[PDB]
């Protein structure tokens, strides 16, 4: 059952907990982001009417994998704490001393279940390490990264059951990278009701051997970041060199991703300064503009009772390349039926200018060039 | 045709205790209740009558119109005693070590009973299912009716939604029905012995052997049925005394809470 | 190599199922009985085995716990009153405990494992059992229901399933009754059987053992009738008292129930914090006629979050 269908079936006294959990999306860092509620049952006499369901199964994405945990409430006793089942992972030993939000269970906070489940995943991480330690060799990396809190404490880990043949272990580390993605721009989705989620960059590293050989790195990006940096298929990553050196590999990807993000957000902020200055100056006659990326603007002006339009197109390399102006007549179209227009790209400009100076020089260029364009449009164009 | 079935847990308990009584044969009984309309045609089952099967054998389950006469007499008696509008509305049998689904013979019998009235419904209880692979036990129940096929005869099954109505406490009717099981078992053994004695010209040591068999059979009946049933009733009386004390404590607590508050 | 069979009576399972079906939620309780150690009296086998032992657990009665968490907290800690409470439920010997979870997988939960271990500790019975029942409905049509039950016991810290059997009349009643006369042309055999027939074959036909057993059965049947009357009266008293308690609970909850802008705050706070002094007058209101601004007082005091750069 999709979440938009499930949130209508849950007992009302319990709906807020699951609502907060779903709306928060993910629990830890997840990577796959495939959070869902699947099996949902009444857990009460079949003749109890209206919204009633309180048992369910939760798919928690964790370290590129998915944990299938059953969670149980009782509708007729909503105040009471939940109960948990960890699917086929019987060996899981959760220390009840670390579950502060479960020890001090309080329906008074709708986030309680989330705070519980979140803490439970923190124990599950540690539990994986307990199994992981029994494989040896790889702790040399875990320990090395644990001594770096900014990476170690923003981390998740998984280790696969022993191979029936050879007895090898598969393992995966997942890291949240500490870069300032806060100024990454937005972009509108088809559904709109969709949420891109927290703008974050996750580094997944997988090992097939019980040693530091044949290692597969992968970089997952929040949809906002992927859209800002021009798509995952348009970015390369340093391949894993060999041996054991995550502490020297992660800083390289962090430095490079920060470089690219700074370049693109600098371009974005300069385009925003341009559009902001041009709005401040000529907003009285704004027609349209790209409020999401600041790559386009379209203004309507009047010269001696004759209307005309100007389209400003800003290139990716805006601070360096000149923005293209396009003057258009509102009365004349050309012989081909297309709109009569003339583009200006070679004109007074300096990349060192700010928004205000560019607006001043643009108004000057308008006053100086509009008569030429209008004479040409009367000479060549047809009504 | 019926559209839903509500069964009083009061009677579901009698049915279940009848089903778990024996694994060596299939057992059967009839279901008394009423037809109702609400929100849809529904059958409310209030009580059941336990019946003795004579022919036995696998899959050969039928109720005699004699048993129907006895059941309709009991239905009228209960309707006058309780003031309820009770008619014989259904039947049930047990499928031990067998899937809960009806056999083609079960469905043909359900159709033969629907010929009386299309409002008749059937129940089936699947008892002890053994599975050392899973090492778990299971017990199921289902309700059904029958429909004439598109082709000649060959009736087909159809499912009926069934729910259990939480009857928080035991009705006396269900106790008076549950205590009939030992009586019926004893009467079955006694009838077997009486039919054995019909050929009076028989060996004396053989009669001693048959008497010993009768005594051993009733000893087994008392050790496995009457004894555990009586233990259950004593345990229930103790449970009810403790529950009465707890509920009296809770009543006094709520009386104090409402007197002191507002 | 040890086995631990679990044993029930049809009626006990029926009573547990009934107590559950009456409860419009999960429920739980304790299982009382006796544990007997027997040495597996090998069948076939040889003098080169390690002869298994069966710890047969006989469940005789159950005590239902009328509310959840009556004897434990969120972390499965039992607390001391729980001991007193299970003693107040005057008892003989505990052997296990049961729980009904409507629609759930047959695998004991986090709380159940911790609680079973804590109960084994506090009751000093490291051979307790856990009876988990999951009732469920199949086919969505609610035409067919399935009650799946299993026993659990700790072994290697992990809990493993244990077999369960329900005692019934079918267990080797083995009706015989030999027909066809074993007639012998023996004068001596006939003379002896006939001489010693009177000794218990009775007079005017019949047999004394038949009547002894019939009288015993009739006595037990009248005992059942009397206990049925007394249980019916106890049930009537329970019904009345329960309706009273439920009415008072309804009154309690009712008495307790009856006894008890859309402006851009973030934008205004960000605008005031980004232009302290200077012009300040910048607000979100303007004159509809001429392009002159109207002032707004805002909240000016709300707690701001995510205060971030205007241009890099
Ligand atoms: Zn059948």
């Amino acid at each position: 059952m999709s979440p938009e269908i499930a949130l209508n079936r849950i007992s009302p006294m319990l709906s807020p907990f699951i609502s907060s959990v779903v709306r928060n999306g993910k629990v830890g860092l997840d990577a796959t982001n495939c959070l869902r509620i699947t099996d949902l049952k009444s857990g009460c006499t079949s003749l109890t009417p209206g919204p009633n369901c309180d048992r369910f199964k939760l798919h928690i994405p964790y370290a590129g994998e998915t944990l299938k945990w059953d969670i149980i409430f009782n509708a007729q006793y909503p105040e009471l704490p939940p109960d948990f089942i960890f699917g086929e992972d019987a060996e899981f030993l959760p220390d009840p001393s670390a579950l502060h939000n479960l020890a001090s269970w309080n329906p008074s906070n709708p986030e309680c279940l989330l705070l519980v489940v979140k803490e439970l995943v923190q124990q599950y991480h540690q539990f994986q390490c307990g199994r992981l330690r029994e494989s040896s060799r790889l702790m040399f990396e875990y320990q090395t990264l644990l001594e770096e809190p900014q990476y170690g404490e923003n981390m998740e880990i998984y280790a696969g059951k022993k191979n029936n043949w050879t007895g090898e272990f598969s393992a995966r580390f997942l890291l949240k990278l500490p870069v300032d993605f806060s100024n990454i721009p937005t972009y509108l989705l088809k559904d709109v009701n969709e949420d891109p989620g927290e703008d974050v960059a996750l580094l997944s590293v997988s090992f097939e051997d019980t040693e530091a050989t044949q290692v597969y790195p992968k970089l997952y990006l929040s949809p906002r970041i992927e859209h800002a940096l021009g798509g995952s298929s348009a970015l390369h990553i340093p391949a894993f060199p060999g041996g054991g050196c995550l502490i020297d590999y992660v800083p390289q990807v962090c430095h490079l991703l920060t470089n690219k993000v700074q370049y693109v957000i600098q371009g974005y902020h300069k385009r925003r300064e341009y559009i902001a200055a041009f709005l401040s100056h000529f907003g009285t006659g704004v027609v349209e503009y790209d409020a999401e990326g600041f790559t386009k603007l379209t203004l309507l002006l009047m010269w001696k009772d004759f209307c005309f339009l100007v389209h400003i197109d800003l290139p990716l390399f805006f601070p360096r390349d000149q923005p293209t102006l396009t003057f258009q007549s509102v009365y004349h179209f050309t012989n081909s039926g297309q709109l009569y227009s003339q583009a200006q790209k070679n004109y007074p400009y300096s990349p060192r200018w700010d928004g205000n100076e560019m607006a001043k020089r643009a108004k000057a260029y308008f006053k100086t060039f509009v008569p030429q364009f209008q004479e040409a449009a009367f000479a060549n164009g047809k009504l | 045709a019926v559209q839903a079935v509500h069964l009083e847990s009061d009677a579901f308990l009698v049915c279940l205790n009848h089903a778990l009584s024996t694994e060596k044969e299939e057992v059967m009984g009839l279901c008394i209740g009423e037809l109702n309309d609400d929100i849809i045609r529904i059958v409310h089952i209030h009580s059941v009558i336990i019946l003795r099967r004579s022919d036995k054998r696998k899959d050969r389950v039928e109720i005699s119109p004699e048993q129907l006469s006895a059941a309709s007499t009991e239905a009228e008696r209960l309707a006058e005693l309780t003031g309820r509008p009770m008619r014989v509305v259904g039947w049930y049998h047990s499928h031990p070590h067998i899937t809960v689904w009806p056999s083609h013979v079960d469905v043909r019998t359900q159709a033969m009973y629907q010929m009386m009235d299309q409002g008749f419904v059937g129940l089936i209880f699947s008892c002890f299912i053994e599975d050392k692979n899973t090492k778990t036990g299971r017990v199921l129940y289902t309700c059904f009716q029958s429909i004439q096929a598109q082709k000649s005869s060959e009736y087909e099954r159809i499912e009926i939604p069934i729910h259990i109505v939480p009857h928080i406490t035991i009705g006396k009717v269900c106790l008076e029905s549950a205590v009939e099981l030992p009586k019926i078992l004893c009467q079955e053994e006694q009838d077997a012995y009486r039919r054995i004695h019909s050929l009076t010209h028989l060996d004396s040591v053989t009669k001693i052997h048959n008497g010993s068999v009768f005594t051993k059979n009733l000893c087994s009946q008392m050790s496995a049925v009457s004894g555990p049933l009586l233990q259950w009733l004593e345990d229930r009386l103790e449970q009810n005394q403790q529950h009465l004390q707890e509920l009296q404590q809770e009543k006094e607590e709520l009386m104090e809470e409402l007197s002191s508050l507002e | 190599g040890e086995s631990t069979l679990g044993v029930l009576s049809g009626f006990v399972l029926g009573a547990l199922t009934f107590h559950h079906l009456n409860t419009d939620s999960d429920t739980e309780g304790f299982l009382l009985g006796e544990m007997k150690g027997e040495a597996k009296n090998s069948i076939t086998d040889s003098q080169m085995d390690n002869v298994k032992v069966v710890y047969t657990i006989d469940i005789q009665k159950y005590i239902p716990c009328y509310r959840l968490f009556s004897f434990y907290n969120s972390l499965g800690e039992v607390n001391e009153h729980a001991l007193k409470k299970v003693l107040s439920n005057v008892r003989k010997t505990v052997v296990g405990w049961y729980k009904f979870r409507r629609h759930s997988d047959q695998i004991m939960t986090f709380r159940e494992q911790l609680l079973h271990r804590n109960l084994q500790t506090h009751l000093s019975s490291p051979e307790l059992v856990f009876l988990l029942l999951t009732p469920s409905i199949t086919t969505e049509s609610c035409s067919t229901h399935c009650l799946e039950h299993a026993l659990y016991k700790p072994q290697r810290g992990l809990f493993h399933r244990v077999p369960l059997v329900v005692t019934n009349l079918g267990m080797s009643d083995q009706l015989g009754y030999k027909t066809e006369p074993a007639s012998c042309t023996s004068t001596v055999f006939s003379r002896a059987v006939r001489t010693h027939s009177s000794q218990f074959f009775n007079e005017d036909g019949s047999l004394k053992e038949v009547h002894k057993i019939n009288e015993m059965y009739a006595a037990v049947q009248e005992e059942l009738k009397s206990i049925c009357q007394k249980v019916e009266q106890s049930e009537r008293e329970v019904e009345k008292l329960l309706m009273d308690v439920n009415q008072l609970k309804e009154v309690r909850r009712t008495q307790q129930a009856r006894a008890t802008p859309q402006e851009n705050i973030l934008l205004c706070q960000a605008l005031r914090t980004f232009f302290p002094e200077s012009e300040v007058l910048h607000s979100c209101v303007i004159s509809l006629k001429n392009r002159h601004i109207s002032p707004s007082g805002c909240n000016v005091n709300h707690h701001v979050d995510v205060v971030d750069q205007l241009t890099l």
